[PDB]
Formats: C-alpha cells, structure tokens, sequence
C-alpha cells in the first residue's frame, strides 16, 4: 500500500506529466528501470496462490490432451 | 462463467477454497457511520493528496454528478471521467454507498489525477504514452485500496480484526480468476485476427 | 523554413483546436448528465461541426513533408494529423465500409 509515502508520488508523477511527448519506453523507464514489458513482477503478485496451487495438484493431471470432446 | 469465456469470475461461487471464512466486505460498517456520496470522493483526494499528488479543483466539486438524480432528471449512470478541456474536470457516476463503488471512486480519480497532471501539453499531446497507460493506473490505484491494511485505517475494519492465512488464498485466488484467467483468451483472440488479416488462414479455414 | 512553417501552422491550429473540442464536449456532457432529445441535436451539431475541423486542418497539413524536422515534439504533432484514415478509400467503397460497420453493431445490439 503505498499511502503516505511521498517518494512513491514522484516515481509517479514523473511518468504522468508527459502525456504522449515521449516514446512510452522513455516514459516505462522512468518509473521500472526497463524498457520492455515484464512478466516477472504478474509472478512475484501470485506467489502464495502458486505455492499452494502446487501443493493441491499433486493427485491430478496438470495439463490437458487436445482430443477427447 | 460467461458467454464467451472472457473472464472466469463467476466461477467463484464453486472454486472458493475454504467457503467458510467470509469475505472482507465493509458495506456494512459504512452505513452506520452514515457514510453518504461525498464521504467517499473526499477519502480518495485524501488518498491522493497523502501520496504527494496535488488537490481537486473547485470546478470539480461544483458541476460534478457525485449522485444521480433519481427524479424526472434522468442520465446514464455508466462511471466515467471527464477532461473537457481549458482546465476543468468532473466525474460523472451514480454511487450507491458500497464497497464495490468504494473502488470505483478511487479508479476513476485515478484517470482524472492523470489528466490534470499532463494538461500543460499542446493539445494532440494529450494521452497515455500508449493506450494501455492510461487504464492502467486507475487500476494500481485501486489495487492499493482495497488491502486491509488501509481499511484498518481509515476508519471501517474495526481495529482489533486480525487477517488469517486463509483470507488471503481467499482473495488472491478471487483475483487470479479475473486477472490471469483472461490472458489466455486474449492472447489467443488477438493471435487469431493478426493471422487472419494478413491471408495467413484462408478464408474456409476460420 | 520548413520547420518554422510546419511550427507557425501548429501555433495557428491549436487554438480553435481547443476552443471547438470544449464547446464539442460541453455538449456531450449536457447530454449524458441531462438525457433529453432537445440535447440530442446540439450534441450532435457542436460534434460534427469539431469533426469538420479535423479534416481540414489534416489536409491542409499535407504541405509539410515528415523528414525534415528533428524538433521531435512537432514531428509527434505533424504525424497525428497527416494520418489520411479511411479518407483515403474510394467513395463508394467508403461509404459502403460504413454501411457495413453500421450493420454488424445493430445485429450484436438487436
Ligand atoms: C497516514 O499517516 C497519517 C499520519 O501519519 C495517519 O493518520 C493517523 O492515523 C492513526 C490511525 O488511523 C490515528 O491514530 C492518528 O491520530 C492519525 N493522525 C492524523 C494526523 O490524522 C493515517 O492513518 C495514515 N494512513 C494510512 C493508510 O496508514
Ligand atoms: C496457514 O498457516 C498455518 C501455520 O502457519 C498452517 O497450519 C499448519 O500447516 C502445516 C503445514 O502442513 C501443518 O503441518 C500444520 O499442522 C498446520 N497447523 C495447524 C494448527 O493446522 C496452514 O496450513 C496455513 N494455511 C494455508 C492455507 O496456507
Ligand atoms: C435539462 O434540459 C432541459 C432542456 O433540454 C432544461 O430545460 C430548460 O430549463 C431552463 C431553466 O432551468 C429554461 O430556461 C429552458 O427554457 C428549458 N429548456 C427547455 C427546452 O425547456 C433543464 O433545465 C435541464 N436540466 C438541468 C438540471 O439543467
Ligand atoms: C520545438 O519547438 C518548440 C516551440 O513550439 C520549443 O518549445 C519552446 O521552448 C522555449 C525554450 O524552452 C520556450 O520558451 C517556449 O515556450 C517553448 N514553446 C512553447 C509553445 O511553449 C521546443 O524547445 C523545441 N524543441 C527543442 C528540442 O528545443
Ligand atoms: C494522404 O493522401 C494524399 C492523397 O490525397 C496522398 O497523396 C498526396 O496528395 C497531395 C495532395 O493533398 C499531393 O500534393 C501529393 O503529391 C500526394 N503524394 C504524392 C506522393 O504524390 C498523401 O501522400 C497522403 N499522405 C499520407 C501521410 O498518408
Ligand atoms: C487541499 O485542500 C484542503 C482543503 O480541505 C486544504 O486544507 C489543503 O491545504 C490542500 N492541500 C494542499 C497541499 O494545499
Ligand atoms: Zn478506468
């Protein structure tokens, strides 16, 4: 939760005051660090739910066959 | 869940892992402290403004519609964000006191704290950087509202009211059905007009 | 002078730009907030009468050509005008584009 945390406001506001002055890599690095969308920081955000979805698959079939209808 | 397969949402009802803890809600705790629809578009600026982001404006406030009008007066109660220009900005929303609208206030002026911020630009220079910019920070501003570690603060989530370990797979797996069951469908709608509109699949093989 | 050119144009567009878009969203607003038919109209008027606008100054910012200008901030601009958009089509394939468009929205609604 990032309330009352000032220097999360800048990070911030520094992206949003360019509107389209930029090329979004520009802008995406102003914030991230990177210039490319990531898909490592979508699995940090479902780690719990991961970690026990691996748990409650072990006497199943993780996958599924592309010919029974 | 629904009639395409877009989102799995409504599959919560069968996949809840434990279906005994209940839900974080707040509906309830709102309306006996008389929260109206104007306790709730103060809390968001106060959110805002606690961040480092500056004020609302006064036109804001004034010509807004904060409630709908329910008399002969009718409208259409879609929530949106308005940015008509030469400096004024307004939030059109028919808000019942919820939780779910409790949200929507803090999305949308999330879409409004973004245009006041780029307004000194020339006038085609005016909009996301690209046009998943824009919706994508309503959502982080609604993502970081509804955890109880701010409920617990502004005043709902009665203090001594301890989260178990069990909630949370409650709610992140709330969120994966909405979030992560939808990539798949969209990637593969997306995948398929591509190939499609470069003769990549001949016409009878849709 | 090209450059200086393309920029006075800018400088000259972005006025009434401003000023027709306000009084073309006012009226949206007016609608929405107010549903009445007698809004209907000069939503409509306002809308169209910004529209025009746009094919205007487009065509008539097909003067400066692209590659010449290194002020990226109006190489930005130029580029959103210049799009020539479905413009570009026949007449009667354009307008039987429309008709297309318009019939597979009423069939998903109705
Ligand atoms: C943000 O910080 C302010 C001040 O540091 C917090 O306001 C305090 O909240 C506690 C508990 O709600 C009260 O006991 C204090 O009296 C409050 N002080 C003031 C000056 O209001 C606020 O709760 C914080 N917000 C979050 C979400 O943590
Ligand atoms: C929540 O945490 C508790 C404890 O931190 C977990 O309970 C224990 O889990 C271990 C792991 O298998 C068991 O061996 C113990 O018997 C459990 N203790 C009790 C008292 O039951 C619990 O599994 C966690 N829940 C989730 C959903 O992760
Ligand atoms: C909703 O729109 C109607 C007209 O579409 C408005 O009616 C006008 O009301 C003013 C006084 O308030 C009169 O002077 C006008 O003659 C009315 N116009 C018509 C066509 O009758 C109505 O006021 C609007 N409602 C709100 C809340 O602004
Ligand atoms: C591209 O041209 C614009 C002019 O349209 C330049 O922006 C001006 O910069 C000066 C000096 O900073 C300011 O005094 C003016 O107010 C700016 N114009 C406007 C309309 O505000 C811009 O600097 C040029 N690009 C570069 C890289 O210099
Ligand atoms: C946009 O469309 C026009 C056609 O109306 C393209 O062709 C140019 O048209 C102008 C007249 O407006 C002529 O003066 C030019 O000579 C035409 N181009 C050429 C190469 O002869 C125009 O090129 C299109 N521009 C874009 C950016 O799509
Ligand atoms: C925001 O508005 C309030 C009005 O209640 C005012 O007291 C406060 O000073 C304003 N914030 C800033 C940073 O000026
Ligand atoms: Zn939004």
């Amino acid at each position: 939760d990032i309330s009352n945390s000032t220097e999360a406001g800048q990070k911030l506001f520094n992206m949003l005051r360019l509107g389209k002055s930029e090329p979004w890599t520009l802008a995406l690095e102003n914030v991230v660090g990177a210039k490319n969308m990531n898909v490592r920081p979508l699995l940090n955000y479902f780690e719990p739910l991961f970690t026990w979805l691996k748990d409650q698959n072990k006497n199943s079939f993780v996958g599924w066959s592309t010919d029974w209808s | 869940g629904d009639m395409w397969g877009r989102f799995w949402t409504n599959l919560y009802s069968l996949t809840v892992p434990f279906g005994q803890k209940p839900n974080i809600d707040v509906t309830d705790a709102m309306v006996d402290q008389a929260w109206d629809a104007q306790r709730i578009f103060k809390e968001a600026e106060k959110f805002f403004v606690s961040v480092g982001l500056p004020n609302m404006t006064q036109g804001f406030w004034e010509n807004s519609m904060l409630t709908d009008p329910g008399n002969v007066q009718k409208a259409v109660c879609h929530p949106t964000a308005w940015d008509l220009g030469k400096g004024d900005f307004r939030i059109l929303m028919c808000t019942k006191v919820t939780m779910d609208d409790f949200l929507t206030a803090h999305h949308e002026m999330g879409h409004i704290q973004y245009d006041m911020a780029y307004a000194a630009q020339p006038f085609l220079l005016r909009n996301g950087a690209n046009e998943g910019f824009h919706e994508a920070v309503g959502e982080i501003m609604s993502l970081s509202a509804a955890t109880p570690k701010h409920l617990k603060s502004i005043g709902l989530l009665s203090p001594d009211f301890q989260e178990d370990n069990e909630t949370e797979i409650n709610f992140l797996l709330k969120q994966a059905l909405t979030i992560v069951g939808t990539l798949p469908f969209t990637y593969m709608l997306e995948k398929w007009r591509w190939m499609v509109f470069k003769g990549e699949i001949p016409k009878d093989q849709w | 002078t090209i450059e200086e050119q393309a920029k006075t144009f800018l400088d000259k567009f972005n006025h009434e730009a401003e000023d027709l878009f306000y009084q073309s969203s006012l009226a949206s607003w007016n609608y929405n907030t107010n549903i009445t038919e007698e809004n209907v109209q000069n939503m409509n008027n306002a809308g169209d009468k910004w529209s025009a606008f746009l094919k205007e100054q487009s065509t008539l910012a097909q003067m400066y050509p692209l590659q010449e200008i290194q002020n990226l901030t109006v190489k930005l601009q130029l580029q959103a005008l210049q799009q020539n958009g479905s413009s570009v089509l026949s007449e009667d394939k354009s307008k039987r584009l429309n008709t297309i468009l318009n019939t597979m929205s009423t069939i998903y609604s109705t």
